[PDB]
């Protein structure tokens, strides 16, 4: 058994390199989206008449 | 085969009193049945012979 | 208990008319909880002048203890949608029945 | 921003899936506030959502 | 026809012709097992997938004659397509809409009656009553409880053969042909499902729900009744619970009493006779319980006391390798011990012949109001921990532990003669009078077992002798836990020898149960 | 200011909030971590541990074996499966001495286990390695297959039913000179194949794991099975063990042990607990052991039960590892891909692998024989975990003062993969002592406990199984949250399961309230969704919502409609027990009632009891209604059988003579086509009778029935 | 079977003991047990089960 | 997400050897209370003969 | 099976199939397929004398 008493402790080791790229499916946080406050328009609901 | 063509379980009610005929019992097991003559029943069946046996154990 | 002992035609207890706005089934256990405590006294000896039913789920049920509305300062509960005074209504009107003159 | 991506079934079904994510959150703070409740004996609805 | 015909093509090839005469119909069943498909993996991906498609709903043939293939907006509802592996056209969801919007109509009067659980269910719901909340520390004990009130505690193999001539008049077995109880409930179904069109096995599944009896392991902190277990989740919380009762119809039945007034009057009976076993045997052959022989109801019942027990054992069964001492289930769990004889001067000039226990064993026990455990060494106890609902059933249960500990202790501590004798007046075993003396009075042996003092620590508490909680002294292994003990989880079930005094015996040569330590109570037959 | 919810565990302890530091709900989209290489370094690494013992060459297979048993003591920490017999039998007599009667009874069981089973549980297996097509396959098919080559080859003891049965013809075949198997080519023109396997080479297809974690063939799989519920049965009168209890059990176990442990200390003794993990589990248990502990358990037993029993451990002491598919080669200058099967990979050059894949084939060369590497000492997982978890209990068991003959001593639970030893003694002194003692002991049995994966923390706080233990408070993340998607049965069976899983969730899973609603309407959505079944109200133009909308506006009670036929949903904490169509019967309208229930639809279908009104996942049994919405949903889709739906085929047209047959297991002597026979005769006859069957019926029914007794007497 | 034919019997008592046995084996195959009951009979033995 | 995942799959099912052009939209509740419709982007999927 | 047999014939019968085995020096728990034998020759016997 040995002794853990707050000094044994180290912080983790990350790993060097370059900086990490982004990898998500899709944009988060730089998102932009083209706005139509109310869709009251002819044939409406099918996505390809929204978009 | 003597006794007739087989018959439905459903239909063994128009037999006479001690008429015997065949039936199908089970999943598709045809035997020859009849109907009861002496009020008993196989509860009683060997308890005679239990108790004689017993006794000659003993 | 002399008195109940001078009858001999009881039945399994069942409910024929049932409380519409209220608990049925726990009258029948308390019922049922009612006779086997008078026999269980039978059973005694040195029986005390009364007996004190024990506390049961049934029992308090059919008493209203857990149907009782709690106790809270207003401040605590205000903030509730159907927090309304007491029903301080006029009950509704009901016709005239003939079983009262029978009474 | 255009990008070349590839999705498989699974992971098609593990994005619809997200939803769930919700409860998770749930999960973790009511268990905190019930626990609070145990140890006084009283709601702590109102006293964490609105103090 | 079409059945003949198929069975003619089937012959006609060699292997269908052969697998059909090989095989008898005892294994036919083992012959379903045999399916070269492939289970479909992650099957609600699959659904998801499916529902996209344009006819993923397979219907039957007989679909092309009702349901037209287009509806007023051109829709196509059932495509000129078959299924793989059969003949079942394909149709879309719009089929099946299209039926419930437009489809013949007819009468669901046996719907109801198919159905009573679950409208049975609905009843209980409806009619029931509802209590404030209260938010306080729960504790779940855990337990076996019932599932699906309504049963009538059938065995599966009844509820099959009720099932049978129910909803199969003309396929019965032999057993039904060469049987003569016609239980009352099943011509009560027969006359209830005269003109019943719903799919027959349907039918017989539901009956099998409806009279069969289900228990399962749950951890319950208030009512345990099987109306109670239904609305488990509605009742009860990590840190709050509800007050509810339900408004149908319950239907506790008093059979298990009769059995236990039963065997106690033939074991009180027996033990004097000269021959307790075979005339035991006979009587239990011979007797009806309600309408029924008592031997259904002990192979059936799952009943646990020491009549009941040592009825089995005389007759030759398996039952719990345990003892239900002093209104508490015992269950050794660790350790071993030997039983020795011997004479033990009590403090009032008694001497008594008793059988002690000596080795490092360990017990857990379970009584109505409390759950302890007890490890006790060689005519030394160790260490005792209880944890009960009110004081006194920690202080039954404690001088119930004591008293089997048979330590030399308490012995001198004594105090009164020691002649209790039951309602029969057959002289009352050391232990059991002990246990009796102790229960009228025990301040004198409390103020002369011993004391010391403990360590606090949380989640447990000290007990004064005068049974009052205690953080800083308490007596000698006595301890109480402040928060609920999970009862046992298991039985072990092991092969017993019975002596003629009705004496179960161990294979190890210890004795187990016996009719002294049975309760001499009289009850009423209900 | 940054986000930083580690910083939580400052107030909030771990125990408390451990749900956050469990990333995933559900399974995650990948399932990486598997092939070939992966095989290879676990034969290199098990032939490692114990390599110190004795070299032997088998005379069946002729594969060189090892034996580390009875090898010299380990010298050094790191994992060794040097483990000596003796002390295995002594802690096995200790451990029947602490519980006499338990070998006994649980022999007895066995017994009774191995006289009633039958062959087709074989078929409730997961995936097998079939050696007759050599490649994995369904249990059920693989099992069809092995009994048509069984069949072929002249072996038709498993034709009596038994699967003790079916172990005696895989013995006969095994000593059998020569198998032949035959395959036909489906497809253009079909033909026949006939294939020719000497001794040795059925005997290493026999013992052989296909890897892709491994998983042996149809010869292995009774053995093991009858070993695991021997295993089973003595594993559940051990109060110190962990399987095969749920999880309600697991609970009072650890309650159990940790207050018994803690309470008995006096005021002057210590008290530590040991949360544990094993180095490798697997990787150290010898057969030999195995078989050392099982002749132990087995004493005084008749012949038979022994060897049913020994030959598993016997099996697998000699068996083989498959090498998967292959390798792939890809070359840049053509963009030119090619795999190699691992067949080859005996005698392949060794420059188009890297180092480590270099260093890997030349190790398990040598060990290489017929395409698979005979890998004697070890084991692999999910066949042999309750006997090791015996092993283990044995082991703790030892622990007991009287046994150590001084002051220390030890108890705890112990689940195979994992385990939380607790030690008292006086000093810590005599905790250290205690638990050098265990640790040594266990590494004689031939048990490593991984050092780096177990920490001692004084009494009161633990892990166990994915259970965390602190000061009483036991929380369970075992399997984390559930999937509350729809099921994928069909309408009426998803929204049942979805409700059921939401209210057991509630009762077992510890789920809240506020939880259980948000859950519900999650749920609700996500079938709304899928089933295309919208309310009929709102606008979201599927394809169903015409015909939705069309019935909306015909009813009257539009509260009365089911979720799937557009009505509004009314579940709640309150009835989540309550099938949909009883919960909202008394609001149906009476012409929608009448359709919706009707029993005449062609969109309702029922299979056999086992699959009625249940669900396999584990499996989960819920109640609904059998209406309409009911359906069954469209199926997707070198054989031995010449027809792989001859059975099915069979049995179908048995349901038809007789419906029974689909309830429950018909029983008779007869043949079957004399049932359907004599069935068909009564029924046509009776039919003629009534006045619906005129004379050309008759006449034809009784030609054919006439012609089927003579095809089936000849 | 019996010589000659001579069953002393009545009809009734043979078709009691036919029935008896007839319904045993049906309980003992319902059971999963009539296969090694068959089995185990030799000739005019019954002999241990053997592996 | 959900949306996104959802009209692939759709699409994918439904247009088995078609390249559709699906578009990224999503609804929302603005403080107004009106029913809002986003367009992050366009989506298009290659050959969805997945088995 | 020995379960089987226990519970469907007599309890007598059981005896003294058990009796009769024992003479021989063996063990109904480690044979049944001769317990089960006998007891079916013992309720024959008996069925067949009686009520005569
Ligand atoms: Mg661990």
């Amino acid at each position: 058994i040995e002794p853990f008493l707050r000094t044994t402790p180290r912080p983790l080791r990350l790993p060097d390199g370059p900086p990490c790229s982004q990898r998500s499916k899709f944009l988060l946080m730089d998102a932009l989206k083209l706005s139509i406050e109310d869709p009251s328009h002819e044939g409406e609901g099918i996505p390809l008449y929204d978009a | 085969k003597r006794y007739g063509p087989a018959l439905s379980i459903n239909e063994l009610s128009n037999l006479a009193k001690g008429e015997k005929a065949n039936v199908l019992i089970g999943q598709g097991d045809v035997v020859l049945v009849m109907k009861r003559k002496r009020d008993s029943s196989i509860l009683t069946d060997s308890q005679t012979a239990t108790k004689r046996i017993r006794m000659a154990i003993n | 208990i002399k008195c109940m002992k001078t009858f001999f035609g009881w039945k399994e207890p069942n409910i024929i008319k049932p409380h519409e706005k209220g608990i049925n089934p726990n009258y029948l256990l308390t019922w049922k909880q009612v006779l086997a405590e008078l026999q269980d006294i039978k059973n005694e000896e040195k029986i005390p002048r009364t007996k004190n039913m024990k506390k049961t789920s049934q029992l308090k049920w059919a008493l209203g203890e857990n149907m009782a509305p709690e106790k809270v300062d207003f401040e605590d509960c205000k903030d509730v949608n159907d927090l309304k005074q007491y029903d301080s209504d006029e009950p509704e009107p009901r016709s005239l029945a003939c079983w009262i003159q029978s009474e | 921003y255009v990008r070349t991506n590839g999705t498989s079934k699974i992971k098609m079904k593990w994005g619809m899936e997200m939803r769930r994510c919700l409860l998770q959150s749930l999960q973790q703070i009511e268990s905190m506030i019930e626990a609070e409740s145990s140890v006084k004996e009283k709601d702590l609805t109102k006293e964490f959502f609105e103090n | 026809m079409e059945r003949i015909k198929e069975l003619r093509d089937l012959m006609s090839q060699s292997r269908t012709r052969e697998i059909l005469t090989k095989t008898t119909v005892d294994h036919m069943a083992i012959i379903k097992k045999y399916t070269s498909g492939r289970q479909e993996k992650n099957p609600a991906l699959r659904m998801k997938w499916m529902m996209a498609m344009k006819y993923p709903i397979t219907a039957d043939k007989r679909i092309m004659e009702m349901i037209p293939e287009r509806n007023e907006q051109r829709q196509t509802l059932w495509s000129k397509t078959n299924d793989a592996g059969s003949d079942r056209v394909m149709v879309s969801p719009l089929a099946v809409t299209w039926w419930n919007r437009n489809g013949p109509t007819t009468s669901t009067v046996h719907y109801p009656k198919v159905y009573k659980t679950y409208f049975e269910k609905v009843e209980r719901l409806k009619h029931g009553t509802f209590g404030p909340v209260h938010f306080r520390n729960q504790v779940k004990i855990r337990r076996r409880v019932d599932i699906n009130p309504g049963h009538a505690d059938l065995s599966a193999k009844e509820a099959q053969d009720v099932i049978m001539e129910v909803v199969f008049p003309n396929e019965v077995g032999a057993r039904i042909l060469t049987s003569e109880s016609q239980l009352t409930i099943t011509k009560e179904k027969k006359k209830e499902l005269q003109d019943c069109k719903i799919a027959p096995l349907m039918v017989a599944y539901m009956l099998e729900r409806e009279l069969v009896r289900k228990t399962r392991f749950l951890p319950v902190a208030g009512g345990t009744s099987s109306v109670y277990i239904e609305v488990l989740h509605l009742t009860q919380g990590t840190c709050w619970e509800q007050m509810y009762t339900p408004g149908g119809e319950v239907r506790n039945d008093d059979v298990d009493q009769s059995l236990i007034i039963a065997a106690r009057n033939i074991v009180r009976r027996a033990t004097v006779s000269a021959d307790p076993l075979a005339s035991l045997l006979e009587m239990c052959h011979s007797t009806q319980i309600g309408g029924v022989r008592m031997v259904d109801i002990l192979r059936q019942n799952p009943t646990e006391e020491q009549a009941v027990d040592i009825c089995k054992a005389a007759m030759g069964l398996r039952i719990s390798s345990s003892f239900s001492f002093g209104g508490f289930t015992f269950k050794r769990t660790s350790g071993s011990s030997v039983k020795r004889e011997e004479e033990v001067l009590t403090g009032n000039l008694q001497t008594l012949k008793i059988r002690v226990h000596e080795g490092y064993e360990e017990f857990t026990m379970v009584g109505r109001r409390a759950t302890a455990i007890l490890r006790k060494a060689t005519r030394r106890l160790i260490q005792l921990i209880v944890s009960g609902k009110d004081e006194q059933s920690i202080a039954e249960a404690i001088i119930v532990a004591m008293v089997f500990s048979q330590e030399d202790c308490m012995i001198k501590a004594v105090r009164g003669d020691l002649n209790f004798v039951n309602r029969a007046n057959q002289r009352l075993n050391p232990m059991h009078q002990l246990l009796r003396h102790f229960q009228k009075d025990a301040k004198v042996l409390f103020q002369n077992w011993g004391i010391e003092p403990i360590d606090n620590v949380m989640g447990m508490i000290g007990i004064l002798p005068d049974m009052t909680p205690s953080t800083e002294m308490s007596l000698r292994g006595v301890r109480v836990s402040k928060m609920g003990v999970d009862e046992y989880s298991s039985t072990e079930r092991v092969v017993v020898s019975i002596d003629r005094f009705l004496r179960v015996r161990d294979q190890r040569g210890n004795v187990l149960l016996s009719p002294e330590e049975v309760s001499e109570t009289q009850g009423t037959e209900k | 200011m940054d986000v930083n919810p580690t910083l939580l565990f400052l107030k909030v302890p771990v125990q408390n909030a451990i749900s956050t530091t469990f990333p995933y709900t559900g399974d995650p989209p990948y399932s990486h971590g598997t092939g070939t290489g992966y095989t290879m370094d676990t034969v290199n690494r098990t032939h490692k541990y114990s390599e110190k013992g004795k070299w032997t060459t088998n005379t069946e297979t002729g594969a060189p074996q090892l034996n580390p048993i009875d090898g010299p003591l380990p010298e050094d920490n790191e994992p060794s499966g040097y483990a000596q017999t003796d002390c295995v039998l002594e802690a096995m007599a200790f451990l029947e001495e602490s519980h006499p009667g338990i070998f006994e009874n649980s022999c007895l069981e066995t017994m009774e286990i191995v006289q009633q089973t039958r062959v087709d549980k074989l078929t409730q297996g997961r995936q097998t390695y079939d050696w007759t097509l050599n490649r994995n396959q369904p249990a059920a098919t693989a099992l069809a297959n092995t009994i048509e080559v069984f069949r072929s080859n002249g072996l038709t003891a498993n034709e009596s039913g038994r699967l003790i049965d079916f172990l005696k013809d895989v013995m006969d075949s095994m000593d059998k000179e020569e198998m032949e198997i035959t395959t036909h080519f489906q497809r253009r023109t079909i033909g026949k194949k006939k294939q020719r396997l000497n001794k040795r080479s059925y005997l290493i297809r026999a013992l052989t794991l296909n890897t892709m974690i491994a998983t042996p063939g149809m010869q292995i799989r009774g053995f093991v099975y009858f070993v695991e519920a021997l295993a089973r049965s003595i594993c559940e009168k051990l109060e110190q063990s962990g399987l095969p209890v749920g999880g309600n059990e697991k609970k009072a176990k650890l309650a159990n042990v940790v207050r018994k442990m803690m309470t008995n200390s006096q005021d002057t003794e210590l008290s530590f607990t040991i949360t544990g993990d094993n180095t490798k589990w697997n990787e150290n248990q010898n057969p030999r052991m195995f078989l050392a502990m099982i002749t132990y358990i087995t004493r005084n037993q008749p012949e038979w039960f022994r060897n049913v029993l020994s030959i598993a451990p016997i099996m697998f002491s000699n068996k083989m590892a498959r090498l998967g598919k292959g390798y792939m080669f890809e070359s840049k200058s053509m963009k030119l891909r090619t795999q190699v099967p691992a067949e080859m990979l005996a005698n392949i050059d060794l420059k188009y692998f890297n180092k480590s894949t270099r260093e890997k084939i030349e190790k398990i060369r040598p060990l290489l024989i017929d395409g698979t590497a005979s890998l004697s000492p070890g084991m692999m997982m999910g066949m042999f975990n309750m006997l090791s978890t015996v092993l283990g209990v044995s082991i703790l068991n030892l622990g007991q003062k009287k046994y150590t003959k001084t002051t220390y001593w030890w108890d705890g639970l112990q689940s195979s993969d994992d385990f939380a030893l607790i030690v008292n003694a006086p000093n810590h002194e005599g905790i250290q002592a205690g638990v050098d003692r265990f640790y040594r002991t266990c590494k004689l049995v031939g048990i490593n406990m991984s050092k780096k994966k177990s920490y001692i923390n004084r009494t009161g706080t633990f892990e166990f199984t994915s259970f965390f233990y602190r000061y009483g408070f036991v929380a369970n993340f075992s399997m984390e949250l559930p999937s509350f998607g729809v099921s994928g049965i069909n309408e009426s069976a998803d929204m049942s399961v979805g409700v059921t899983v939401i209210k057991n969730n509630m009762i077992n899973n510890d789920l809240g309230p506020a939880t259980a609603q948000m859950a519900l309407q999650l749920f609700i959505k996500d079938y709304r969704y899928t089933y295309r079944c919208h309310r009929g109200d709102t606008q979201i133009q599927t394809r169903r919502a015409f015909e939705l909308g069309k019935l909306w506006e015909q009813t009257r009670s539009k509260a009365g409609l089911l979720v799937s036929d557009g009505g509004p949903n009314l579940y709640n904490i309150r009835n989540l027990h309550i099938p949909e169509v009883c919960l909202k019967w008394e609001l149906m309208d009476e012409d929608y009632q009448g359709r919706l229930c009707n029993p005449m639809n062609p969109f309702v279908s029922h299979k056999e009891i086992d699959s009625v009104n249940n669900a396999v996942v584990k499996s989960m049994e819920y109640d609904a209604v059998a209406t309409t919405h009911s359906w069954i949903p469209k199926r997707n889709r070198r054989g031995i059988l010449e027809d792989e739906q001859m059975y099915q085929k069979c049995c179908n047209l048995f349901e038809k003579f007789f419906p029974s047959s689909s309830y429950r297991r018909p029983v008779g002597i007869s043949s079957m086509v004399e049932a359907m026979v004599s069935r068909a005769r009564i029924d046509a006859r009776i039919d003629f009778e009534s006045g619906r069957i005129k004379k050309e019926e008759f006449a034809e029914i009784m030609k054919i029935c006439s012609t089927i007794e003579e095809l089936r007497r000849q | 079977m019996a010589t000659k034919a001579d069953y002393t019997l009545d009809e009734e008592s043979r078709a009691r003991i036919k029935t008896r046995l007839f319904t045993i084996r049906q309980e003992m195959a319902s059971r999963g047990l009539w296969d090694s009951f068959r089995q185990s009979e030799r000739g005019e033995e019954t002999i241990e089960e053997r592996f | 997400g959900v949306y996104i995942n959802t009209a692939l799959l759709n699409a994918s099912c439904a247009a088995m050897d078609d390249f559709q052009l699906i578009p990224m939209i999503s609804k929302c509740i603005t403080k107004e209370g009106r029913r809002k419709t986003n367009l992050y982007g366009f989506i298009i999927k290659g050959r969805s003969h997945l088995r | 099976m020995e379960d089987f047999v226990r519970q469907c014939f007599n309890p007598m019968i059981v005896e003294l199939a058990e009796k009769a085995m024992k003479e021989y020096g063996e063990d109904p728990k480690i044979e049944t397929n001769k317990f089960a034998s006998i007891c079916t020759h013992l309720e024959v016997c008996f069925m067949y004398s009686d009520f005569h």
